[PDB]
């Protein structure tokens, strides 16, 4: 029973291969109460309960483990607390965003053969386990995740890895855009304690918008895009043009600085740099993966911008599964249970004479 | 301010 | 003759542009009997009987009742001059609600009928005063406290940082440990004694560690000063304490970063090729920053997060408290700026609206 | 039955005796993935060959396992030819004799090897190889005039006359379809469009047998393309991003018959055909001129037939008379042409048996094949 | 005297005919201000063209007219083309002749604006335009050799064995000092370094041309850098932080020789120039074998001669004596032969004049530059 | 490029 | 990250 | 080939 963990930027999703679901599913913030029987760190769920007093922060950060020594808290709560199994009998599989620090997996690999035991190892790309769920084979996959946004295609099973482009742009950074925008309304957010509250109304009542340019306008006039939210101590607030403008960040970066383009000119740019012979389906098979393309009517606008781009004789079809939340975990699954990944299992004796670096040449 | 602060 | 008029958190500074200092400063103060309303430097000599409530807090007008009474005080009681002739510069604060700056332009434009009006950020004025053009501008004033990093006339939006800690911080803070060692107050009237203790005895430690042990094992950095009644008190360790919350807010129970660590992250949020610039030319600005030695101790921080072969220069020069009126009196003299006031008849075809579009 | 196997430099035909078309069509080529592989159970084969490497052309590196008549990889065409006896024509060949078609001038090395190959490990139980120039005349049915095979290898001009074919004026031009593909796409760069790749020299490819055409007269329809833009024929690739090509429609045909746009100092189609008469006598030069026999995927270009008739009759007496005679099924000539060959009862005493080779060893290709 | 111009896809060379070093040189980059400006006090240009766009290049998105020697927007060119000689040469074209340089193997179009520019917006009297390569041998003073020049986006050799080039053998590769800059930053991220902006793209050029070189050996010296030997560096970044890069010192160079790298079929640049020697006849060969001549900016890494002579020497026959020239001054090589054409008595007629432009439009360019 | 590469 | 961003 | 073109 092979577990496949998938410990993204945002919440981690824990459980079992084989089975559609993942068993446990918690943010993935540790935090500790501020200034100065309660025990020193809360993580998981537990943190966000008191999340009013503790000081929560996130051990991953764009893609990227900043603390090892948070990250060893969340593991070790994960495998002893909500999935309630030894590691020291079941395989283990991790999923990592494409074009990290090789300083990253490589303390990974460290520490659950050393501290948790576990007989075997795999890491795997997220972008590419998330094609494994939707049972396609080929198509680019467009994963915008917590912290980081990457699309890798794949043309039959042979990924172009020149034609991979990592964008950091993501959810979280726009979290801090719409809570920069709510000042201009008159609401203010300043703590980390508060930044929760903001992200449940970027899930709730964000959207995004068709044609941008006639949204302004006609939101100005009328109050029919004002949609009213009531906060957890009992006041309710009124959002009105601040729905669109969040989510527009993702194809106008320019609001947030970024010199980077959107994730329609990102996707754009990424089939360009395929050959000419496998266009022909990376257009008709784009795949969204992730919690940040979860926007009612994002795959909608996504079309719309890359048919401008693309040649009209040409077709695009966006492939958007209702549970692309959890494509990345999904496709781990059948991944882990099928009879031919059997032979790639990164070994403990392998491990032993290579050293770590035994990562490196077993994964892609 | 109206939520969060005072002001 | 622009009526430079800057609507601080206390303190307003106004007068005609084109000279060096302010005409006229007076507390932005509106205090009832507990006539009908008094304001200004006649509110203070009366606190005692007045119950003193401030129209503006932490950048933000919380009552527009008041506000019109300080703005007919400035006009027709200190600068005697009527404003139907001459168009006036306000100053507001960055990453504030739209409604408080709608509210201002539509108020005088009605009330007053000024000629011309314009909105200018009271971190940009401050580099004009000293007639740089890069560096971030700390520009910790009363309730609030901003940096915006300018280079080379370019102001970024995206790396404007903006804090809560600021001098009415501070004296809720006083007020707290000076209650360590019996020296209370209660009225509105007593924080401004408070306020005066702070003035002329508060200053910035370089370092706690030394200075605590120091502290607790002598009696050399006492001072003894007189509030107003008569009777003299003695403030020990608080000299070093209140001033400090700046740079450790968690003594406030905020959990906010403090005033090195905001500048540090400022200047992380701009360009890599243009943080060499800004690191050699911070400016300082606002009453709050008056403190002894303030600059001394942000050098030593901010170089040890900095990088060592990195320079820090922190410019401040000795009258950075009317450094945004300074810089107000320049910006109204320009004669590029004469095209961008905004005229009478720009106001009624756009309502309100045209102080977001024009400045 | 026998088995037409027609091995060429871009397509290899295979069938059976006494049928009209080949059986099976297919590319010669042979790829190899560049790009690892991600995803497991999918199964991707060590390497392609035929219709399926075609078809996934984007993720290999397309190498023809001939080129200019010669197999210079001679590992991937005992692949090709395993592909060719097993899926597509889909027969075992232990119990049916092979045919070959083979190049006139050719390394005596190419015939060598093609017989040990296939006499040990297909064990074929007889074999024969013949010239891919003679066999068009059985198609044509005439025992007569002249061949003028040209296709994507090796241009060739055999002359025969009463089935006794004259080896002194036989001519290999090596200009050939290939060729042509490389000048198109060396001259498709003056509008903007650049195919440098293995994979999109293929799309070229498609251009060149779709739009191209041969012009009467070069020098008249330059001025015409210049002056009129009614020339311009728009394609579309496989992207969906259409292209416009004007007189490049007709300039690569031209290199054909002037070689020295591609630098080549050998003569052109006419000069080499008109030479390949010159050689032989006087008294059957009357014959072997009227009786000209186009061939190949090469001489399918509209308006070649007109073109080579004028520019071969201004070199000959005018008052002798030129018949090109283009047949429409000519892309298949040198295959049909095997298949009247195999069905024959004299020439099924010409095989090269299973014991006359062992013991003669493979020079058998020499004395008891052509 | 001439006005020398040696437009290119990173610094342009401006200066005087006659000189030995040019007078002006200046990165091609033009860049605008993508935040709003709030300052009034001083000047706000709508755009920054130049050396003036480098030293504020933090608050500027900085676009390349030039990609891989094609213009792509004619507007900014227009930009750089008049700073050039009205704020660095500090003279009227409307006087002096002016001598530009195209790389091979160009669109037509490209130089047809090039000539339209200069005889419409500037002015002048003459124009001329050459091949960058071609030049790259009159500043070496010979006659023979096959020139390598590697700019920075163009990567073309062109042989010329004497007065008269070959035209059937000039190769031309993307692959340059642009794509090599994009991939350093694509192996930096390996170890933390994250560089994903234009302001950010300048500083990983810098890195490229102080600490990248090439290795004699790829796999050898693989093991050395993997034991953290003496290899690893330190550079300082403009914020003043200390960045170390260990074995990505000779990866980045070694994507010349190994295009796999970078997903590209197209072979090394070692094999390039062996394809373009063999292109070239039999006799020729002995000639361009012992003057091969390196040009461009890309050529500049240390150890680029002889690593190139070793793997030439695998692939040429022993007998053949491989003598690789690098100037020491091989960076300025084509504007110095530009310099030295324009002198030349003989030069003065191959002129385009202003009247010779009235008659016939743009297609003059074609006609009488080479 | 127009039908190929970026330029 | 180490040089360039936060991370 | 071996002397000649490439084949
Ligand atoms: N229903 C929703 N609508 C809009 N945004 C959502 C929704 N659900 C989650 N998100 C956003 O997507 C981000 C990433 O969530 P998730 O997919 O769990 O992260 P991960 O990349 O680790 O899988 C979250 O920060 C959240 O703000
Ligand atoms: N010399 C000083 N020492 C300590 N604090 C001071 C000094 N001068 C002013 N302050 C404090 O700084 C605050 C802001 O002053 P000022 O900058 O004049 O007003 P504003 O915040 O409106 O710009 C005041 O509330 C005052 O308490
Ligand atoms: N319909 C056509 N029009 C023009 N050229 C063609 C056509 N069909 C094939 N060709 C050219 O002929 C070549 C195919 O030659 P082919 O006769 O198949 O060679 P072989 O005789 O070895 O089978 C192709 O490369 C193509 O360039
Ligand atoms: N000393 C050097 N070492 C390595 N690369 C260099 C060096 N100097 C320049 N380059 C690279 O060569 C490229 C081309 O520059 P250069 O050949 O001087 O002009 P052009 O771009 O006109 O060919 C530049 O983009 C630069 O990155
Ligand atoms: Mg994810
Ligand atoms: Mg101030
Ligand atoms: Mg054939
Ligand atoms: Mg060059």
């Amino acid at each position: 029973a092979a577990l496949v963990v998938d410990n993204g930027s945002g919440m981690c999703k824990a459980g079992f291969a084989g089975d559609d679901a993942p068993r446990a599913v918690f943010p993935s913030i540790v935090g500790r109460p501020r200034h100065q029987g309660q025990k020193d760190s809360y993580v998981g769920d537990e943190a966000q309960s008191k999340r009013g007093i503790l000081t929560l922060k996130y051990p991953i950060e764009h893609g990227i483990v900043t603390n090892w020594d948070d990250m060893e808290k969340i593991w070790h709560h994960t495998f002893y607390n909500e999935l309630r199994v030894a590691p020291e009998e079941h395989p283990v599989l991790l999923t990592e965003a494409p074009l990290n620090p090789k300083a990253n997996r490589e303390k990974m690999t460290q520490i659950m053969f050393e501290t948790f035991n576990t007989p075997a190892m795999y890491v795997a790309i997220q972008a590419v386990l998330s094609l494994y769920a939707s049972g396609r084979t080929t198509g680019i996959v467009m994963d915008s995740g917590d912290g980081v946004t990457h699309t890798v295609p794949i043309y039959e099973g042979y990924a172009l890895p020149h034609a991979i482009l990592r964008l950091d742009l993501a959810g979280r950074d726009l979290t801090d855009y719409l809570m920069k925008i709510l000042t201009e309304r008159g609401y203010s957010f300043t703590t980390t304690a508060e930044r929760e509250i903001v992200r449940d109304i970027k899930e709730k009542l964000c959207y995004v918008a068709l044609d941008f340019e006639q949204e302004m306008a006609t939101a100005a006039s009328s109050s029919s895009l004002e949609k009213s939210y009531e906060l957890p101590d009992g006041q309710v607030i009124t959002i009105g043009n601040e729905r669109f403008r969040c989510p527009e960040a993702l194809f106008q970066p320019s609001f947030l600085g970024m010199e980077s383009a959107g994730i329609h000119e990102t996707t754009f740019n990424s089939i360009m740099k395929c050959d000419v012979d496998i266009r022909k389906d990376l257009y008709a098979n784009t795949v969204l993966s992730g919690g940040t393309t979860m926007y009612p009517g994002i795959a909608d606008r996504m079309q719309k911008e890359i048919t401008a781009l693309a040649p009209s004789t040409m077709k695009i079809k966006i492939i958007a599964p209702p549970e692309r939340k959890y494509s990345v975990w999904i496709g781990g699954s059948i991944l882990a249970s099928l009879s031919t990944f059997q032979q790639m299992w990164i070994s403990k004796q392998e491990y032993d004479e290579s050293g770590p670096s035994i990562v490196h040449r077993k994964c892609f | 301010w109206x939520a969060x602060c005072p002001a």
